[PDB]
């Protein structure tokens, strides 16, 4: 009555729940890609950086160990 | 390719029809059908609905059989451009109709979904996808969030 | 270009590969950000977006590997070697004692698959530890990592 025909009311309730599930889904997708790039990938990126920097230092160790051995004969 | 209806899609058709079969007889009349199509996103002018009914009717009644509904809605669903849904969603984020999703917009969405996110979390969510730098998310930016390329 | 170490060439290649989700030729803004992060570079958003534009002579708003190599090349060569030593020092000094302990060293080796023997580590402390604490502080670490 004050909210339309029974038929038209059924429609309203339906559209609302759909609008809600649309906002929920896409908000979730948004939030997922946000965590992908700022959490998952960030940790991968920091790991690669830190790993290569450590590699660099151990290559240095190797080189010096030689120099020490070469340091006597 | 997508030559067939997925399960969510067949489900959508069934549910929509079920909502408006008021005498529960596996048939919709013109008034019932008009709103059933609105529900699916397929609004048609009076005479086009009627033309559709006449096209699938063997015995002169302004009724539509579920099996027929299923076919007709089915091909309409397959032709659905997924972008329309993204753009429609953008409207629903943009309460105040500014063409942009601001932090106040997004906070409202989160709260409505029952999520509990600090304003910093909300600010950071925009920051990562705000390309032009104005601190809000425009339509093209939103589309980019909901895509793979 | 042709003045980078082999390690560095490999380093640039790996970072890019890590965040190439389509395995196509390029990265977008988000993949680029973390790619550079992997090489130790952290630019402001505007900078990264400006950087894409300069080399996107195509209009796709993606960044080509060819271009990534050239620009990261120059940045890597412009790395201050001493900051790298210092950043690396912090990575070794897990527990922040200000000295690289024998266990600090043995830990990293595990992580990298590497193994270094007791003899190697004493020959290392003997040569470079000048305090007498049997450990390596930052200055001692610099002497190790710099060519002399």
């Amino acid at each position: 009555g004050p909210l339309g025909s029974k038929l038209n009311d059924i429609l309203h309730v339906y559209e609302k729940s759909k609008e809600r599930e649309l906002q929920s889904q896409l908000f979730n997708a948004w939030r997922n890609r946000f965590c992908f790039y700022t959490e998952e990938c960030n940790i991968q990126a920091i790991s690669k950086r830190n790993y290569q920097l450590e590699k660099m230092v151990l290559k240095k160790f190797r080189e010096r160990l030689l120099e020490i051995v070469k340091s006597e004969e | 390719l997508n030559s067939e209806l997925l399960e969510e899609q067949k489900q959508e058709i069934y549910e929509a029809f079920s909502l408006f079969d008021m005498n529960n007889d596996g048939f919709l009349d013109y008034h019932e059908l008009k709103v059933a199509m609105k529900a699916l996103g397929f609004e048609l002018p009076k005479r086009e609905i009627l033309d559709l009914i006449d096209e699938y009717d063997s015995e002169g009644r302004h009724l539509m059989k579920y099996d027929d509904f299923y076919i007709v809605m089915g091909e309409k669903i397959l032709k659905r451009d997924p972008l329309d849904e993204i753009k429609r969603a953008f409207q629903l984020f943009d309460d105040d109709h500014t063409g942009k999703i601001s932090i106040k917009n997004l906070r409202r969405v989160a709260k409505e979904l029952g999520e509990t996110l600090t304003d910093e979390e909300l600010r950071a969510m925009i920051e990562e996808f705000d390309l032009d730098g104005d601190g809000e998310i425009n339509e093209n930016e939103f589309i980019a969030i909901c895509t793979d390329s």
